[PDB]
């Protein structure tokens, strides 16, 4: 339905797949990395009724499926339910069919190989797109946030990479991986829930905790004190409506949860958490270029979004630092979307046109190109 | 609804552009915090050079 | 158990511990030089558990721990950990109380001065040790090595020092220091044994990462055409063994990590590599010693047990000297234990019975005398 | 563009180079000996960068950089540098292309023949300068000075040159050309600050070393009795700021690692120190001509800012000059620049106007011409 041939960006968390068309600000629409299944016996002749729902159906029918996520910690391991998610993103919703136009995928640095590789195989073999470019995430959100120096501390869904960045350039040997994500706040919140009376174990029981978290939950900038007092009364609680006409109401919990950012302990990590990972990567870097990435402490992803983030994450870094030097923290409105934004930029830019694997050069060459093309 | 939604998105962007004023003008709270603190180094320091300077003299 | 008060002799870095008795050839336990604490909370009770667990208790209980060194890049800057190492070494497996014997330490010609200086204290103070000497661990190296001239090539845990000796005589001017080392080759391997789909980002899994390295990598003399048949077959992969019985496989990483000591780049390192930092260290010194140190380069403490090493070295070093001068390197078995071993010979030489700081000048002086007893 | 075709004058030291028009009393402007180049991989494009950086531009990027100087003890062993430095230096900072104007540039008369060769080289085939003439650095010190008789000892970064001149001659014979100068000091200071706990082997970290040196160093007129308080307590160190808010202090290697001018044994060096090459300088020549060299050391070049160099200086000759005999030090403000000016001052000189090589006679004899007509 567009009427040039522009990229297509496609940002394929573990989470939910943002995409939409290059030279844009936002995805054209949003689809769950979902692909949902029925766990029930059919009872009645001429229902329709699929093997499988994709995206928003899966979400849309979700009351007798289970919905699985093909991409894990942000790796795919699933490409048949990769190729599904794709198909009906780009030619059911998108109005974009690949073919036609060169596309785009985001992925953290140190995200194992066989993810970029796949993604490029399947863009290639399965959709017959022109060309492709397999994205970073710390590249992407620098651009996204008008920057070309500072820390991506992405605390997504799947896995925090930790990316510092100088003047365009990785500085690669002060990267911290962290096993802690979005997904595992929201498991702690739902054990914690559990503990209140309120029991999520199922599919449409988790993906309400989800929701639930993403609007009541906040980090706190002091958590014994928030703790002390939310512990002890009904005051500090938040309500939520759920689907059935049942309410839960949260407390410590509400803040518990994203204070595994802070403390990756309380799902049973060995982290100090991600303002200790986001300090490394500065202290880690050259003496000229800890100044500079203190100043330009770039949040990203999701998680982003709880109250209160933007400022703990400053008052942590501040409380490590050395004095004189000015640190500060970056925020857009642009958080979460910051990943597909930046593969809009840069799929666009003229400075990246010279980026692109053709296909040609893959077939000659294989997917296994796109480490040499790529990342 | 269309009255709250769009009171929001106005109020949301009112709000946007408030936030990027702040944003904005916070960039410029701390520019001007270093270009004064450049200075009011560069003066503390023609200052300790004006005392040594005086020394000297 | 000894009927002597012979000298007890202990090298200490930043990976592993050895320690024994002087005038012995071994010493008689090796320890990581690590105190382990507890990362999870207690829920049985009549375990027994320690608050902190030290040396080899520290690795055999690790499924838990959070391990911690007190050495980095040579020098200890966590006394309390290395007096709880020092305190098991010596009177649980040396079976040894310091009181009754003199004691040997060493550190490399560089190191920070607290170091010597906080040693020296602690055994006189915790231990009340009757005699101290900090060694030169590049005089160690040479005895146990067999040579008074050359260059010592230790490449540890913490630093690779490179330096220079002749006729018995330091040559400080051309000490080229680096920070290029075994816990980075860890550090690096673990990197790209995460693109290959393991990840290893706990205590546990970082240990583990050094028994790949150990067991596993090799540097060879060719590595572009290495890593051509590398990264084209499975037939240059070797599998090792996980503790949970699965298995990884490495194929071009085996020698991508150890190939960082040519290509400290790798790692983030602005340096030329271990061959040109040798050839520097003769370049430095005059030419009447030159001849002798390009006949002595001399393996001593650890990554000199990379497979390649002692060969790839002569031809990288015979590469960067001056023709006709012959270039050869000493690569002993008593590699990793050279160092402990020289401690041994030193303090069992009759040579060095006036070199010890005596419980008498050291507490007239404090522990400052070090920096005019020892070197 | 100008008023006048007057040539253009640069000192190219090993440390600092230094350029404005003949004529005026200052550079217009000083850049550091540098050409910078990325030790990273890029990651995001359209961010600039060059390929290769000089100047200042190569300092003030010089956090993802590796720099290089192309001038070691006086002369250039890379041209090619040097060829990036002068276009720099002479057309984008002075805006003066060298083809419309003479060019004076600089070099000690023990200076090695192939250096003052390239020069004259360079400038005439690759920046077609009309005219060229390089100058003897003592005599542009004692043009500066207001000198003509006396000892130039210029003590810069590269080499210390000592050599005595009398009445406008040279007593060649006298000269003690000495390998001991200013980038001996600052790596000393790298390694002493080492042993301080402060240590430092990166470009970045000799650049702060450098920056250290030049604010808290001295030489100390009476090191003996400045040591023995500076060495046993701490209101005799200075703090100084590094880029990254880390404070280091330092006490008597504060003045230590200057001391090496007259005690080189501290960087390996045999040599009898400045003092003495001095006084060799001026004992060497006959004795009519030493009591005008005794009344006259000239003190040139950079490290003659460190508070008591002059009087160090001073009184070690006066130790070892015949008594009755008056010893002076002469050390104005135009220290480290003194080269500088007083090549605007040989450069504007009528007399002057009759040595230079002209883009005619240095096409007709080659670059080996230098030694025809300059020196």
């Amino acid at each position: 339905d567009e009427d040039e041939t522009t990229a297509l960006v496609c940002d394929n968390g573990s989470g939910l797949v943002k995409a939409g068309f290059a030279g844009d600000d936002a995805p054209r629409a949003v689809f769950p990395s979902i692909v949902g299944r029925p766990r029930h016996q059919g009872v009645m002749v001429g229902m329709g009724q699929k093997d499988s729902y994709v995206g928003d159906e899966a979400q849309s029918k979700r009351g007798i499926l289970t919905l699985k996520y093909p991409i894990e910690h942000g790796i795919i391991t699933n490409w048949d339910d990769m190729e599904k998610i794709w198909h009906h993103t780009f030619y059911n919703e998108l109005r974009v069919a690949p073919e036609e136009h060169p596309t785009l995928l985001t992925e953290a640095p140190l995200n194992p190989k066989a993810n970029r590789e796949k993604m490029t195989q399947i863009m290639f073999e399965t959709f017959n797109v022109p060309a492709m470019y397999v994205a970073i995430q710390a590249v992407l959100s620098l651009y996204a946030s008008g920057r070309t120096t500072g820390i991506v501390l992405d605390s997504g869904d799947g896995v925090t990479h930790n990316v510092p960045i100088y003047e365009g350039y990785a500085l690669p040997h002060a990267i911290m991986r962290l096993d802690l994500a979005g997904r595992d706040l929201t498991d702690y919140l739902m054990k914690i829930l559990t503990e209140r009376g309120y029991s999520f174990v199922t599919t449409a029981e988790r993906e309400i905790v989800r929701d639930i978290k993403e609007k009541l939950c906040y980090v706190a900038l002091d958590f014994e004190n928030e703790m002390a007092t939310a512990a002890s009364s009904s005051s500090l609680e938040k309500s939520y409506e759920l689907p059935d006409g049942q309410v839960i109401t949260i407390g410590n919990e509400r803040f518990r949860c994203p204070e595994t950012l802070f403390q990756p302990s309380f799902i049973g990590m060995e982290s100090a958490g991600i303002h200790e990972t986001t300090y490394n990567s500065i202290m880690k870097c050259d003496i000229d270029i800890r100044k500079d990435l203190y100043a330009n402490n770039v949040m990203s992803g999701g998680t982003t979004m709880y109250p209160g983030i933007a400022d703990r994450m400053q008052k942590e870094i501040t409380a490590l630092a050395p004095s004189t030097m000015k640190i500060k923290i970056i925020a857009p409105p642009e958080r979460k979307y910051s990943v597909w934004i930046g593969g809009s930029i840069l799929a666009s830019l003229s400075t990246f046109q010279q980026m692109w694997i053709t296909k040609q050069e893959y077939d000659e060459a294989g997917p296994s190109i796109v480490h040499r093309k790529c990342f | 609804l269309d009255k709250y939604s769009e009171a929001l998105k106005d109020a949301q962007e009112k709000l946007e552009l408030a936030e990027k004023k702040a944003t904005d003008a916070e960039a410029d709270v701390a520019s001007l915090n270093r270009r004064i603190q450049l200075v009011e180094e560069e003066l503390d320091r023609a200052q300790e050079r004006l005392a040594t300077a005086l020394q000297k003299l």
